[PDB]
RNA sequence: UAAGGGCAGACGGUGGAUGCCUAGGCUCUCGGAGGCGAAGAAGGACGUGAUAAGCUGCGAAAAGCUGCGGGAAUCGGCACAUACGAAUUGAUCCGCAGAUAUCCGAAUGGGGCAACCCGUCAGGCCCCUGACACAUGAAUUUUCAUGAGCGAACGCGGGGAACUGAAACAUCUCAUUACCCGUAGGAGAAGAAAACAAGUGAUUCCCUCAGUAGUGGCGAGCGAACGGGGAU
RNA sequence: ACCGUGAGGGAAAGGUGAAAAGAACCUCGAACAGAGGAGUGCAAUAGACCCUGAACCCGUCUGCCUACAAGCGGUAGGAGCGCCAGGUGUGACUGCGUGCCUUUUGCAUAAUGAACCUACGAGUUACUGUUUGUGGCAAGGUUAAUUGUUA
RNA sequence: UGUAGGUAUAAGUAACGAUAAAGGGGGCGAGAACCCCCCUCGCCGAAAGACCAAGGUUUCCUGAUCAACGCUAAUCGGAUCAGGGUUAGUCGGGGCCUAAGGAUAAGCCGAAUGGCGAUCCGAUGGAAGAACCGGUUAAUAUUCCGGUACUGAUAC
RNA sequence: AACCGCGAUCUCGGUGAAAUUGUAGUAUCGGUGAAGAUGCCGAUUACCCGCAACGGGACGAAAAGACCCCGUGAACCUUU
């Protein structure tokens, strides 16, 4: 059966990339308790 | 279908008394003085009854 | 820190099996305090053929550096040692027992 | 010097000792025992042959202990051993280290599955 | 400055001995053909004719440490195929 | 007769309890200091070693470059390495001052799916590379100066719950709390009477006054001030 | 690390030895797979998962008992046998005996709960009252914040 | 129905994942039902053959290795370690254009954070400036080579 | 209802889980009893240990009954 994740790089990148978390003030929000909690992926944009 | 109390240890043991390695049935064969099963050939020599049955260069 | 023994010095073995027996210097591990001192505290040590045949090797271990004096020139005694600027503005290593410079 | 006493009278108690070990052989300590109990008590040349022919898989790795056994003895004994003198005056299978793995089970359960090691202990005397 | 190493491999060297113009090189992953063929002209004093290139991600491995398994990665690099004009040579073995 | 079994002792197996140990935590004291950033930050990407780099350091000058001072024989970082070199014409190391310092990121030449794509004008080379400049917004008269972003707590300000307690619940409570947002400094706020009182004499903080006066479905609860003693 | 599209959640994991002196060489074996030796070392039953090395759990040997016997498995008597000088192992045979916790008027209960072991796990502290034991002063008792000296 | 770690019991039990199917002879090896070669047999064949895209990311080829992984063993492997391997003026993309939508200018709205709002971004669409034939590797090929051509800029 | 084929099943070699589990040397009958007993009482029956087969009991296993009532528990829905 079709499951719940069915990959796509350029919609991975547009929903939870970086430039989308900076484009937001809640974004960066996240960004900084990530950084504070010393997180190595800051987003998905590190990863691969 | 689901066991009411662990087994002890005397019953394990007990149901276990019928487990056991089986024996092979090894003759001598006198003239090659060494092991064989009973009833196949004699796999160093090659023979069987007295007669080369399996000959080895 | 500077070291109370250097390589090329004489010191005497003041603890240990190879108590009372003088030696050469022939090198300093600093970080670990030890320093090789030359015909004491031999080891046997099981080579194999590798090399580049083996067998059994005797060499020199090290000794703990707070187990080794430095020789007293005049009486050749294990003793303390002082410094000094008596040697032209220069510090210089001088045995306390007898005040002569080491070297 | 305590330790240094105890070691030297284990150490002259093991030199009329004749024995071989193997550890950790991963396979079922149960099923191992099987072999060792056919086996204990027998004269040494027949458990070779027992052991060559048996239908167990263990008996392969048995023999070659027995075998190692033997040479400890003819080392020890600084001869060679005769036809018949020689016999399992002991054998023991005791259980190793376990590994461990994950199996997969419907509807999203996992359940563990162990692989079990044994050691062998085999003494060889002769039959006095 | 761009080129790190040459190639010295089998296929490089049947590559070698079929041609006699074409020797191959490991150089700077961000250098462009043009780049490529001015450094190879100023260091051997050679007449360049063609350029290939391929670039080359660099393995993933293992780092084994007393505990155990570290992921690890090596250095991505490209590979520049330099082929001379007729009659040139470039010499590894010498100096 | 023990196929097997029971109990005890001895000796092993497994497993990792216990004892002993540890600079790794926890709570504080005293003294400093209280920012970093368009001269490009925090935080990253990719590189960099004789030999693959997991950390560390460093940045195409890449486990490093220069000077001054200190010091005097080893040094070439760590993950149980060797080789090969440096060094008494003074290495390594230590203090202070300098040089270099790729790409992303406020990111600022325009875009963009971070670490990429594409440019314009002048200048030096020969399609293509190396050094500039090229954002916006409030001041200033094209020039000049500032700002932007990040970040511990403490300060001030703008918004602002509910569970809960009242043995139900709506006034009330929880609470001008949590939380969101804006914005300073080494502190901030307050502060020099159109004041308290029935003599004192600007603010702030501590001990009392005092669970007092009051307030309150006068329920649950909430709760001062004057005066006095101090710090200053 | 792992898990999650994401926001986010979030582990386990210290100890050879004084010094690597970290076992040359021999034997069995295809192989160190493993072991027996030799050698190092105070010690290798300190041999790399390495200090000590418990329980549950798993074995081997030795002693005694056991194939006409029926229920919480013990407890009180009591031969014989076996070890080492009046102790110790076993136990022919006999009497008595429906675990434990919790919850209940009342539980062998066919009410609840636990596989077992080791480790972990639950009336603490602050302030303010009140009573009391014991004290210091006493018609009086007591300082708070804070200050001085040396610390 | 407490938590962590370790170890039991059920138990050498359920099960070893489509009933397309295997047999023999040689080879190598200490070890072979399973590995390699040969013969025979069987299954798919609008596929269970051959390609493109998404997604994955070295799994590709070779030499060593058989501890762990592989529901058995293994001399084998998509496993471990090391080395090698991806070649474009013409293929695909990008560079160019715009759709939905998104970010914005002038302006509008609004405790704050901000919400709107016509040029820019944004393919799943439109342009791209432009070939085939043959051969060759252990692993690449319209990319390498031999022919045959074509296209765009640039100096006469 | 009978018979037939293959897969599962059974036996052997290799690998090897789970639910469950206070300890157990865990028989029957009628009594007794928190009122339906392997475990109490009195009788009766029964040499020690497996394997195959079936499901009567172990108020068998599983999910702190969803029915019912209770809590000055909760949520959602309606309305003069
Ligand atoms: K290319
Ligand atoms: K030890
Ligand atoms: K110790
Ligand atoms: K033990
Ligand atoms: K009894
Ligand atoms: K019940
Ligand atoms: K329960
Ligand atoms: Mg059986
Ligand atoms: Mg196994
Ligand atoms: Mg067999
Ligand atoms: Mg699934
Ligand atoms: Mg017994
Ligand atoms: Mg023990
Ligand atoms: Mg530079
Ligand atoms: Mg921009
Ligand atoms: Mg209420
Ligand atoms: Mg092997
Ligand atoms: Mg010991
Ligand atoms: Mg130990
Ligand atoms: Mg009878
Ligand atoms: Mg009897
Ligand atoms: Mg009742
Ligand atoms: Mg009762
Ligand atoms: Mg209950
Ligand atoms: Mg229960
Ligand atoms: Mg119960
Ligand atoms: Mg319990
Ligand atoms: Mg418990
Ligand atoms: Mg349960
Ligand atoms: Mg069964
Ligand atoms: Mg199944
Ligand atoms: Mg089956
Ligand atoms: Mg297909
Ligand atoms: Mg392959
Ligand atoms: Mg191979
Ligand atoms: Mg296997
Ligand atoms: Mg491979
Ligand atoms: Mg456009
Ligand atoms: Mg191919
Ligand atoms: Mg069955
Ligand atoms: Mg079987
Ligand atoms: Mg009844
Ligand atoms: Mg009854
Ligand atoms: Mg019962
Ligand atoms: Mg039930
Ligand atoms: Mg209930
Ligand atoms: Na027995
Ligand atoms: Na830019
Ligand atoms: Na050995
Ligand atoms: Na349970
Ligand atoms: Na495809
Ligand atoms: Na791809």
């Amino acid at each position: 059966m079709k499951r719940t994740y069915q990959p796509s790089n350029r919609k991975r990148l547009n929903k939870h990339g970086f430039r989308s978390r900076m484009a937001t003030a809640n974004g960066r929000r996240v960004l900084a308790a990530r950084r504070a909690k010393g997180r190595a992926k800051l987003t998905v944009s590190d990863e691969f | 279908a689901h066991p009411k109390r662990r087994q002890s240890k005397t019953r394990t043991a007990k149901r276990r008394t019928h487990d056991k390695a089986v024996m092979p049935t090894l003759a001598k064969c006198p003239n090659c003085g060494a092991w064989h099963i009973y009833h196949t050939v004699c796999g160093d020599c090659g023979y069987y009854r007295g007669k080369l049955a399996i000959e080895k260069e | 820190s500077k070291l109370h023994i250097k390589k090329g010095d004489t010191v005497m073995v003041i603890s240990g099996e190879d108590k009372g027996h003088s030696g050469r210097v022939l090198e300093v591990l600093v970080k670990e305090q030890r320093a090789i001192v030359e015909g004491l505290n031999m080891i046997k040590k099981h080579a194999k053929p590798s090399a580049k045949q083996g067998g059994i090797i005797s060499k020199e271990a090290p000794i703990h550096i707070s187990n080794l004096n430095v020789v007293d020139p005049k009486t050749g005694k294990a003793t303390r040692i002082g410094r000094r600027l008596n040697e032209n503005g220069k510090l210089v290593r001088y045995a306390k027992k007898s005040g002569e410079e080491i070297k | 010097a305590r330790k240094h006493n105890s070691a030297e009278a284990r150490k002259e108690a093991l030199k009329q000792m004749y024995f071989a070990k193997l550890r950790n052989v991963p396979t079922s300590p149960r099923k191992m025992r099987l072999v060792a109990d056919m086996i204990r008590g027998m004269e040494v040349n027949r458990a070779l042959g027992v052991l060559k022919f048996s239908n167990k898989e263990a008996s392969a790795r048995v023999e070659k202990l027995l075998r190692s056994a033997v040479a400890n003895w003819e080392e020890k004994n600084e001869r060679k051993a005769e036809e018949g003198e020689l016999f399992v005056s002991r054998i023991c299978v005791d259980g190793a280290s376990t590994l461990k793995r994950l199996r997969p089970a419907p509807q999203g359960r996992g359940y563990r599955i162990r692989k079990r090691s044994n050691h062998v202990t085999i003494y060889v005397d002769t039959l006095n | 400055g761009i080129i790190i190493k040459p190639i010295i491999s089998e296929k490089m060297t049947a590559v070698t001995e079929k041609m006699s113009e074409r020797y191959g090189f490991r150089v700077s992953p961000n250098a462009n053909k043009i780049e490529i063929k001015k450094a190879v002209e100023a260091m051997y004093n050679v007449k360049v004719e063609d350029v290939n290139t391929m670039r080359y991600d660099g393995k993933r491995k293992n780092r084994y440490t007393k505990s155990g398994l570290i992921r690890g990665k090596e250095a991505s690099f490209k590979k520049a195929i330099v082929t001379l004009k007729k009659g040139e040579t470039i010499d590894f073995f010498s100096n």
